[PDB]
């Protein structure tokens, strides 16, 4: 029927609660690492390197990066990022999976920060995959094996072969990883909500997850716009039953949503003694 | 095309 009494941050919190909202899925974008000061580099000024390029996401395209490895490159030397620490959502996360919430997140971020927030990889889909991992291109490494190789600012080639390494990551035009669709095809059969945050859907077929949900099950856009609307999401018509729309930054968000089910300080406190603990391994 | 990433 209609399992949310109110279309807000009130009337989830309120869900959540409820014992009939017990998996949740988060589906998650760029807009959860960018105050981690990791940039959004799908919604960019940002890139500003020539190294002519068409436009932006052609070094992202497969096709591009396997001629013409070095804008990807040089790029990922621009953004270190310095050292790599968690955000509230992130944080957020975890409590979900600590409370026995968290039936799975699936992201579309390539920094592995839900990891070093807590989450396992039971817990998580890496959906455009990772950076902890490289391989030869040539179908016959590690992070700094890698990294160092990176900030030395000339190109991964193989030991062996020779032939360009690339880092883990599904490209543009490459398929996505087969856990992602044996993991979706059972996660979204069993779901009783949709926290969607900080993305703007605009990536395939990574937003079209939210379309895989049941009709009851509702879904919340933490987001700073709006996004996915049309089986899209529906916060503002008249017929809307569903889904609700809560619009800033997305640690602003989770800590209001926190706030309502009583865990705000418990995040709070989560993040100041992770972020704590992060710096003394320095 | 297939399931594989590709923008808008
Ligand atoms: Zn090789």
């Amino acid at each position: 029927e209609r399992l949310l009494d109110e279309l807000t941050l009130e009337g989830v919190a309120r869900y959540m609660q409820s014992e009939r909202c017990r998996r949740v899925i988060c589906l998650v974008g760029a807009g959860i690492s960018t105050s981690a000061g990791i940039p959004d580099f799908r919604s960019p000024y940002d890139n500003l390197e020539k190294y002519h390029l068409p436009y932006p996401e052609a070094i992202f395209e497969i096709s591009y990066f396997k001629k013409h490895p070095e804008p990807f490159f040089a790029l990922a030397k621009e953004l270190y990022p310095g050292q790599f620490k968690p955000t509230i959502c992130h944080y957020f996360m975890r409590l979900l999976k600590d409370k026995g919430l968290l039936l799975r997140c699936y992201t579309q971020n390539i920094d592995t920060l839900e990891r070093i927030a807590g989450l396992e990889q039971e817990d998580l889909v890496e959906a455009h995959g990772t950076f902890y991992t490289s391989h030869c291109v040539s179908a016959s490494y590690p992070l700094s094996w890698m990294k160092e190789k990176i900030f030395s600012e000339v190109t991964p080639k193989c030991e062996d072969c020779q032939s360009l390494v690339k880092p883990d990551i599904v490209f543009f035009g490459e398929s996505l990883p087969a856990r992602f669709f044996s993991c979706m095809q059972s996660d979204f059969l069993k779901v009783d909500l949709l926290l969607v945050m900080g993305t703007s859907l605009q990536v395939q077929p990574f937003a079209s997850l939210i379309s895989k949900a049941p009709l009851s099950t509702p879904r919340l856009l933490i987001n700073k716009e709006k996004a996915g609307q049309s089986g899209g999401m529906d916060f503002d018509s008249k017929k809307a039953y569903r889904d609700v729309a809560w619009l800033g930054e997305c640690d602003q968000g989770c800590l209001a949503l926190a706030e309502l089910l009583g865990w705000k300080k418990e995040l709070e406190d989560l993040v100041r003694r992770e972020h704590a603990s992060i710096d003394a391994q320095s | 095309g297939e399931f594989e990433k590709k923008y808008v």
